């Protein structure tokens, strides 16, 4: 029937539908608050002997108090990461004062919201999440859908294994399980490594520690983290 | 589809919609004759004037585009008319532009591209009106050309255009193989009896109307009922 | 048609313009109108269908004034016929601006169907769905009348008539004897024409606008004082 | 959509059929000898009612750049106004470099405003260009969509395949003189129906002095003995 | 038929047709307009608890003196507020005096459809000269004064119950047990503090968030 | 149309016994390129019976006719 | 002749459906079944049907035949196919 | 039916389609009545009310002293054409401090919605307006119809049922120009109260006045200022 | 009814013209690029070698782009010339900027933006075509990269992007060692593909255009590889293999 960006007889945006399924097409992703650090993971299975690793760039920084994740089609995504990154410096700009996690997350919304309104535009098809550290010490989570809209989540969970990997979550998102740093990292791990097999290194995870740079974890440290989860797992016959 | 719908190349690899639009010209229901002499221009087209209630002073086919050029329509009389109009503000803007009077080849060619640029694109359509314009040129002799709603202007010494063109086009072929030259009264009657034996009504001196263009007297007579009947006299005789 | 009669840019297979053929059937649909070059003038005339008693004195008048000393009697679709009154009127002023004087009749005739053909060439635009008479006098060029089509051009008429009942009209057009009558018997005859054309046979009460142009009014294309042409319609009643 | 559109999944089908169209039947031979380059084509007039002084197929856009084409004439025309302003730009532009060769194949990449960006209808010519401003000469062919091709013989008539078949047999050939202008008049011959003559083939010459198309006097005569 | 701006062949145009039944898929939201000053309330139903509570909203004050409630797609629903914010302030910095929510009203109206026309239904009220007002826009950018409105999938069965349960001369105590009792019987789970929002509407009071948690002072009578 | 049985004229004239009248209303609009020769060529005026023939054509009407 | 309508059923004409229905089944009219009769607006006489084709549905998945007094769950399946008919 | 589609295509048997479609939506609304008299203009507006706790809408729309117009038919592009006339009434008042006489502006109104009908996407006005002025010639009434052709009228209705309206207007209308404005406005209220069905009543909540007479600049009444009018209804449902 | 064109998603939420223009891509043309230290290179496949031309371009599928990177194109060559001019006004609008040579990465990222634009907005056809680049910078060193018409560039060090492409790089695989990559050893790497993928064996020097960038002192050096320098590599790499396959 009618598959463009005009409200269907039954209601809905058929268009907009399509492109909010299409983030299914991806990768995982997840990420939490805690109070003393922002921590997400994406968790990539597929690089050949031939194509370097480092411009996979799953994840990225806006404002160094900001990072975003992908989730659907990769050149939307990226397109949004350096629109967002203009606007950000913009506000760094005008209001001298940082860009917050909320304003640059209702920036990315409103775009995807301009996106799906007129037929001319295609509606964006990229599942965001932003986190990080406002100026006020609180450090928080967004997540926006392709459509218009974003949401504080305190977990994510957002593409392919979103349901199942969002219900453990929810199940066992143990505020004293988050306290510490460590305790929040192994709480995103065991979390997301239990997406797929995520048997070597699959687990691409990511750091915000308070008014640190992004961190993002060493393969080494990941095992590391593995390995205590492993032994967190064990004792328990 | 949309092949013979739209002005786009056909799968077989024509162009239908100017293909169509030729036939325009001979719908309307008239026929004109346009013969190059030694040294004159003459041109005949019938007047169908149907009821006496119009002004037969006004249902003319053929124009004055500028002080030397003279224009002979066939086809829908409102694009017949556009182009006269189109081709009169490019004989004006030639002479604003370039101080010497347009030559009747390059008028041609430029109402030719007109009908080019109509044959592209697709919002517009061509116009079903093929116009045969004559004049004097200096070092050239009388010239004649024939623009089409395709935009491909030619034609010479003796072109007919209209619903009976073909077997005009014949028999001023035969009269041009038959090798002699005509003055300023062959020509005439040659085009004359050309017309005549095309549609034979013995052309009462009133249903057609003639252009002339000599070489000794520049400008487009449009020849009187008192010359066009001293020409039938003379001719039938 | 079928495939080839949606947009006017889309000619027919034998070489036709389809929408200009069916907006040709509004203006034969519509009710009809008429207009006679008498010796010293032209004289107007058109029959208007009362569709209600509800309306007020004969209004949306089939007549108008596109400038001082011309007028246009116009059926059809009869919104955009006055969107197209309005276009002559805008042109005749504007020709007033530029060159001065008044525009002759014939060139107005012929620009202002070029732009009705500017209407038809188009695929998102669609012709004009009206046709009208162009009417004028004056003392140089005598008096002049151009019949415009809802796509073709101006041709010049003795007299013409168009609307439901063409050739109606025109055969007792045609009967009458113009050239040498005065704009006054023309405008009974006229009145005359119309009343011969069905008014109540199909349809309601009919109303009778009647308009002069000649050097009985110095130009100055005007309705003809109804009052005294009341007498003119009793006479066209007989 | 008001570009060179229309194209499916692995296709360019209304380049295909522009191209179908391109066909033609204009045989429009052209050959890059070692002195110059030589562009024949077939004049073959409906009648003797038209002329052949009046209109012609080969077009000199510059100085010692000429030009010659196939099918849709009128798309022709226009597309040989744009060039000549094209290269009238660029030689107002990099004033006075006498550019026709070094030219040539710029005016060829140039020929973008030709098919890639095609006007909604893309032009239905194809056609070959020839230059010598270079101390060598210079045969390009642009397509309706495609690019300069740079060939040394081809053909775009109705004919062209053998046309090109009898090309590569008569060996086109690299040490060839200016006058394989013979060899072209042959190529036509093969793709052409009826006694060729002077006003019936049209034939332009682009050598190292630079472009002329060749009146009808000297067509003659190089069809005379043949 | 599917031309957005054809009309039907019967007596109206489709599309809109279609964008008017968008609040079908919305949420549901009631308000009473009282003497005392205006109830609003909607439900958040809020799909997972990760997601934080305060981050899905659907009443937003426009101003000091008008508060908003959409049911529909929040993304339009945003766009329609913001401009209702900005044409607030500017009648406000035009006339240093406050906007009347007929005009506000109006003026969300104007740029309902002037781009695929917007699917949300608003519920503005706010205090006024003429007292406290509510009127209720639609996406078809048509808008009604309304005393005691239900909005979104079940606005059939809110506005009869709404219809018989309401009174000309109530007050903000009764109204808002009213449209809570009104909620719960709609919804499918019970109206827990976190799960439903409340704005209050007073003549000389702006209009803030219902207590916030402590609020189940008005959901433990209910 | 008419062009059709026009060229039919090598119908095998000599050979076939078949003629063909046209019982046109008006000769007014007749299409005077099939007037030439070659064309149905010949044409016969019928106009509205004068007195002669009235009287005549009453006379053969009133035949059957004895009272 | 004589072209007439109606499967419009109002308050009266639901509750009277709703009355010749609960004629069957084990059910009695103690239930306050016009509660319901107004959730539904205009639920024709098909869905009235089924609406008691519903609750006896739940009176046998609950195991229990009665439905005279069975009343409470009556509403409760009732209202929650209601829910599920509109929005499933 | 193809032809039936689109604004611009022209059906085969005359006239277009989608005009036609276009006078459904001012027939499908609430119904409204306007008559003129010697000295004033009155019209009579059903407010259709949504639900008893929603108001009766708003009908009879304000647009100077001395004009006030009606709708009837699609609300969205009506209150457009009122911004449009008292912009035009207003730039009226700014050029020559004059009230725009109403038969210019319904000729503006006129040649203003004739452009959709014949600009591609872009749809008729479906709006029917009675537009009730005070001129310098006494009280004027006009009706305009999407199909951009306006009428004047003595007294006109549109809306729903609105024909027995019309009847009785045309029955009663010989007895219009002398009439008080109480005998006036009584005229059409029992006009429109024949209208809607014998159920249905006059209320003060439901109706609406607008009067505009020669002293008496254009005004809305309503349930109290309409009570009095209301009275000696001679109530015949 | 106007014709609209296709720049949407699928029931399912595909982009299925866009997918279908990249799987065009591997239609026709063959370029592969092998990224190797102190030289990066890139071999084509001459897909038409009638003997009508003249090789007057002297490139066709290799284009230089910029004075520290070139690029090398698989798809419709209408779309390519425009693509590849666009790309070198890029380059050199970065220079004009900051006086300095655009970072490869920067260019691709540039170029894949514009692509992801036209696949994006508007009624306009996706540029069905898929390209290579080789490039030094002082960041990173030598870099190769492949985009898409899907505007989804990767970075990588030995890939092929024609016909055969799963051919070529599953052989790269096979027989690709990084670090000990050189040159030389780059070089007759490239060839063995491309014998491999290139059905005919003993490929003409004439059918394979190969082009490698190498780092000079302190300047970017880019080299077509002639003729004579061609048919010599292929020469050893004809020893090489009448010897391995002798020995056996």
């Amino acid at each position: 029937d009618r598959a463009i960006t005009v409200f269907s007889p039954d209601g809905h945006l058929f268009q907009v539908e399509y492109a909010q399924e299409a983030v299914k097409k991806g990768s995982t992703a997840v990420g939490v608050r805690g109070r003393d650090i922002v921590v997400l993971g994406v968790e990539k299975k597929s690089v050949a002997k031939l194509q370097d690793e480092r411009t996979v760039r799953k994840i990225c920084a806006l404002d160094d108090n900001v990072c975003m994740a992908f989730a659907g089609l990769t050149a939307d995504a990226r397109i949004v990461i350096n629109r967002a990154r203009v606007e950000c410096q913009s506000h760094r700009l005008t209001v001298e004062d940082p860009v917050t996690v909320e304003y640059i997350t209702r920036y990315i919304a409103s775009l995807k919201q301009r996106y799906t309104q007129s037929n001319g535009r295609r509606p964006f098809g990229i599942s965001a999440l932003i986190v990080g550290f406002d100026f006020d010490g609180t450090p928080r989570l967004y997540q926006t859908d392709p459509s218009g809209t974003y949401h504080a989540w305190k977990a994510n969970a957002i593409g392919r294994g979103a349901k199942s990997v969002r219900e453990f979550l929810e199940k066992n998102y143990t505020d004293e399980a988050i306290e510490t740093d460590d305790l929040t990292i192994k709480l995103v791990i065991k979390a997301l490594l239990e997406v797929v097999q995520s048997g070597g290194k699959n687990i691409e995870l990511a750091v915000m520690r308070r008014d640190q740079s992004l961190k993002i974890l060493n393969p080494e440290e990941i095992e590391k983290y593995v390995a205590e989860i492993e032994k967190e797992k064990e004792e328990n016959e | 589809g949309f092949d013979r719908h739209i002005t786009i190349f056909s799968p077989e690899g024509r162009l239908y919609q100017v293909e169509y639009a030729f036939k325009a010209i001979n719908q309307g229901g008239l026929t004109s004759v346009a013969v190059r002499g030694k040294d004159c221009a003459v041109i005949v087209t019938q007047k169908k004037v149907p009821d006496k209630l119009l002004d037969s002073s006004t249902v003319t086919h053929l124009f004055k585009i500028t002080e030397n050029i003279g224009c002979v329509m066939t086809g829908m009389t409102a694009d017949s008319r556009s182009q006269v109009q189109r081709a009169r503000y490019e004989a004006a803007n030639w002479k604003y532009k370039y101080g010497y009077e347009i030559p009747v080849d390059m008028l041609c060619k430029r109402i030719a591209d007109i009908s080019q640029v109509y044959t592209q694109n697709a919002e517009m359509r061509p116009l079903g009106c093929c116009m045969i314009l004559i004049g004097i040129d200096e070092e050239q002799g009388p010239q004649v050309y024939k623009c089409d709603p395709a935009g491909y202007y030619c034609g010479f010494k003796a072109t007919a255009a209209g619903v009976k063109q073909t077997e005009s086009t014949s028999f001023l072929e035969k009269k041009v193989k038959k090798k002699f030259d005509w003055t300023f009264e062959q020509t005439v009657e040659t085009a004359i009896t050309c017309l005549s034996t095309v549609l034979s009504i013995d052309f009462k001196p009133s249903e057609i109307e003639v252009g002339v263009v000599t070489v000794e007297n520049p400008k487009f007579r449009i020849l009187t009922e008192a010359e066009i009947d001293a020409h039938l006299v003379a001719l039938a005789e | 048609g079928t495939g080839y009669d949606l947009s006017a840019s889309t000619f027919s297979p034998d070489g036709r313009v389809f929408q200009v053929e069916y907006a040709m059937k509004a203006v034969e649909n519509s009710s009809t109108a008429i207009g006679i070059r008498c010796k010293d003038g032209v004289v107007f005339g058109v029959e208007k269908l009362v569709l209600s008693k509800l309306y007020e004195e004969g209004s949306n008048k089939r007549l108008f004034n596109v400038d001082r000393h011309v007028g246009m009697a116009v059926a059809g679709l009869l919104a955009d016929a006055r969107s197209l009154a309005d276009i002559a009127r805008e042109e005749a002023s504007n020709f007033r601006s530029n060159f001065g004087y008044n525009i002759p009749l014939k060139h107005l005739a012929d620009r202002v169907a070029m732009y009705v053909h500017a209407y038809t060439l188009y695929s998102a635009v669609r012709p004009f769905g009206c046709s009208f008479m162009l009417g004028s006098y004056s003392v140089n060029d005598g008096a002049q009348l151009y019949m415009i089509d809802p796509s073709g051009v101006s041709y010049g008429y003795w007299g013409c008539a168009i609307g439901k009942a063409r050739q109606a009209a025109k055969t007792e057009i045609e009967k009458l004897q113009m050239k040498e009558m005065t704009c006054r018997d023309i405008v009974k005859e006229v009145a005359k024409i119309i009343y011969i054309v069905h008014d109540e046979v199909k349809d309601k009460a009919f109303e009778l606008e009647l308009s002069w142009v000649g050097e009985l009014t110095n130009g100055r294309h005007e309705i003809v004082p109804k009052d005294i042409r009341e007498e003119a319609e009793k006479y066209a009643k007989e | 959509f008001s570009l060179t559109t229309f194209s499916p999944s692995g296709k360019l089908v209304q380049i295909e059929y522009a191209l179908a169209a391109v066909a033609g039947g204009a045989p429009s031979v052209g050959i890059k000898a070692a002195n110059g380059v030589v562009l024949a084509t077939e004049k073959k007039q409906k009648s003797i009612l038209y002329d052949e002084r009046s209109v012609h197929k080969v077009e000199p856009i510059t100085k010692h750049i000429g030009l010659v084409y196939s099918g849709m004439g009128p798309d022709y025309r226009v597309l040989v106004h744009r060039a000549r302003k094209l290269a009238q730009q660029y030689y107002l532009v990099y004033q006075e470099p006498i550019p026709t060769a070094q030219l040539v194949q710029r005016v060829a990449s140039v020929m973008q405003e030709y098919t890639q960006s095609g006007g909604v209808r893309p032009f239905g010519v194809s056609l070959l260009i020839c230059g010598w401003n270079e101390g060598r000469p210079y045969l390009f062919q642009s397509d309706p969509s495609g690019a300069y091709f740079a060939w040394k013989a081809t053909a775009m008539g109705k004919n062209y395949v053998n046309g090109k078949t009898f090309l590569e047999k008569r060996y086109n050939e690299d040490l060839e003189l200016e006058d394989a202008i013979h060899t072209a008049i042959l190529t036509l011959k093969e793709s052409f129906e009826g006694q060729m003559t002077e006003d019936n083939i049209e034939v332009g010459i682009c050598n190292e002095a630079g472009f002329r198309r060749l009146t009808p006097t000297e067509v003659k005569d190089y069809l005379a003995a043949i | 038929d599917r031309g957005v701006n054809t009309f039907s062949p019967e007596g109206r145009l489709f599309q809109v047709e279609y964008a008017i039944e968008a609040i079908k898929l919305g949420s549901t939201a009631i308000g009473i307009q009282t003497s005392e000053g205006v109830c609003l309330a909607v439900e958040k139903r809020i799909t997972s608890p990760l997601m934080e509570p305060s981050s899905i909203e659907k009443i937003v004050e426009i101003d000091a003196h008008i508060g908003c409630a959409m049911s529909g797609l929040i993304a339009d629903a945003k766009t329609l507020i913001d401009k209702a914010r900005v044409e607030t302030q500017n009648h406000w910095f035009t006339y240093n005096e406050t906007m009347t929510v007929e005009s506000v009203t109006q003026a969300v109206s104007n740029l309902a459809l002037q781009s695929r026309p917007f699917g949300v239904a608003l519920l503005f009220g706010g205090v006024d000269e003429k007292g406290p007002q509510l009127f209720h826009m639609d996406p078809s950018g048509t808008f009604v004064q309304c005393d005691a409105r239900a909005i979104g999938s079940a606005s059939e069965g809110a506005q009869s119950s709404l219809q018989e349960v309401y009174h000309k001369s109530m007050t903000l105590k009764e109204a808002i047990k009213s449209s809570l009792i009104i909620l719960k019987q709609v919804m499918e789970e019970k109206l827990n503090a976190t799960n439903i929002e409340l704005a209050t509407v007073q003549p000389g009071q702006n209009f803030h968030m219902f207590t916030k948690e402590e609020l189940e002072e008005v959901i433990k009578d209910i | 149309t008419l062009m059709e049985l026009l060229n039919q004229m090598d119908g095998f004239d000599t050979l076939h016994r078949v003629k063909m009248i046209m019982a046109t209303n008006r000769p007014d609009t007749l299409d005077p390129a099939l007037l030439r020769p070659g064309r149905l060529d010949r044409k016969i005026h019928i106009d509205l019976p004068n007195e002669q023939a009235r009287l005549d054509i009453l006379k053969i009407h009133a035949g059957p006719i004895t009272k | 002749d004589r072209k007439i309508e109606f499967s419009l059923p109002d308050l009266e004409g639901r509750t009277h459906i709703f009355k010749i229905h609960a004629r069957s089944m084990s059910v009695e009219r103690d239930i306050r079944f016009e509660l319901l009769a107004r959730l539904c607006p205009n639920s024709t006489g098909a869905e009235i049907r089924s609406v008691c084709t519903e609750a006896g549905m739940f009176a046998i998945r609950a195991r229990r035949k009665i439905a005279t007094e069975k009343d409470f769950l009556e509403a409760v399946n009732k209202v929650i196919k209601s829910y599920a008919k509109f929005s499933a | 039916n193809q032809y039936d589609n689109d604004v611009t295509v022209w059906s085969p048997q005359g006239r277009i389609h989608q005009i036609e479609y276009a006078m459904e939506a001012v027939k499908q609304g609430s119904a409204t009545v306007g008559l003129k008299s010697k000295t004033h203009a009155v019209l009579v507006a059903l407010k259709r009310a949504q639900s008893e706790l929603a108001a009766h809408q708003k009908k009879i729309l304000h647009v100077d002293n001395h004009i006030g117009i009606s709708i009837a038919g699609l609300t969205a592009d009506a209150r457009l054409l009122c911004n449009f006339m008292r912009q035009e009434c207003l730039d009226s008042r700014f050029v020559f401090d004059r009230p725009l006489p109403v038969s210019r502006l319904v000729s503006l109104i006129g040649s203003k919605t004739q452009i959709p009908t014949q600009r591609y996407g872009r749809r008729p006005y479906g709006v029917g307006l009675l537009i009730a002025g005070y001129d310098d010639m006494g009280p004027h009434i006009f009706q305009t119809c999407p199909s951009a052709n306006y009428f004047d009228c003595r007294a006109m209705s549109i809306g729903a049922r609105s024909q027995s309206a019309r009847t009785y207007l045309e029955r009663h209308m010989s007895e219009f120009m002398e009439c008080n404005l109480n005998e006036l406005v009584k005229h059409g209220l029992r006009a429109l109260r024949e209208t809607l069905p014998a159920e249905q009543d006059l209320t003060t909540k439901n109706v609406s006045i607008g009067i505009v007479g020669k002293d008496l600049e254009f005004t809305i009444y309503d349930d109290d200022d309409v009570s009095p009018f209301l009275e000696g209804l001679e109530e015949r449902p | 009814r106007y014709d609209s064109r296709t720049t949407i998603f699928s029931p399912e939420g595909r982009l299925y013209q866009v997918e279908y223009a990249m799987e065009a891509i591997g239609h026709a043309g063959t370029c592969l690029g092998i990224l190797a230290n102190d030289g990066v290179l890139l071999a084509a496949e001459r897909r038409n070698i009638h003997k009508l031309l003249d090789e007057v371009f002297f490139s066709e599928k290799i284009y230089k782009l910029n004075e520290d990177m070139a690029c090398s194109v698989a798809g419709i060559t209408s779309d390519a010339n425009v693509l590849t001019n666009e790309l070198r006004l890029i380059a050199q609008r970065y220079l004009l900027q900051y006086q300095e040579p655009i970072p490869c990465e920067q260019l691709v990222t540039a170029l894949c933006d514009i692509k992801q634009a036209y696949t994006q907005f508007g009624g306009k056809r996706p540029f069905g075509v898929s390209l290579l680049y080789i490039g030094w910078d002082k960041h990173y060193g030598f870099q190769l990269y492949q985009s898409d018409p899907s505007g989804n560039y990767g970075g990588w060090k030995a890939t092929c992007i024609g016909n055969n492409s799963a051919a070529a790089v599953s052989m790269l695989k096979q027989d690709y060692k990084e670090g000990e990559m050189t040159l030389k050893s780059a070089l007759a790497l490239a060839i063995k593909v491309l014998n491999k993928t290139m059905d005919v064996s003993k490929l003409s020097a004439e059918k394979v255009e190969i082009a490698t960038l190498t780092r000079e002192n302190g300047k970017t050096v880019i080299r077509v590889l002639k003729q004579k320098e061609v048919e010599q590599l292929i020469k050893k790499h004809e020893e090489e293999e009448a010897k391995a396959e002798r020995e056996k």
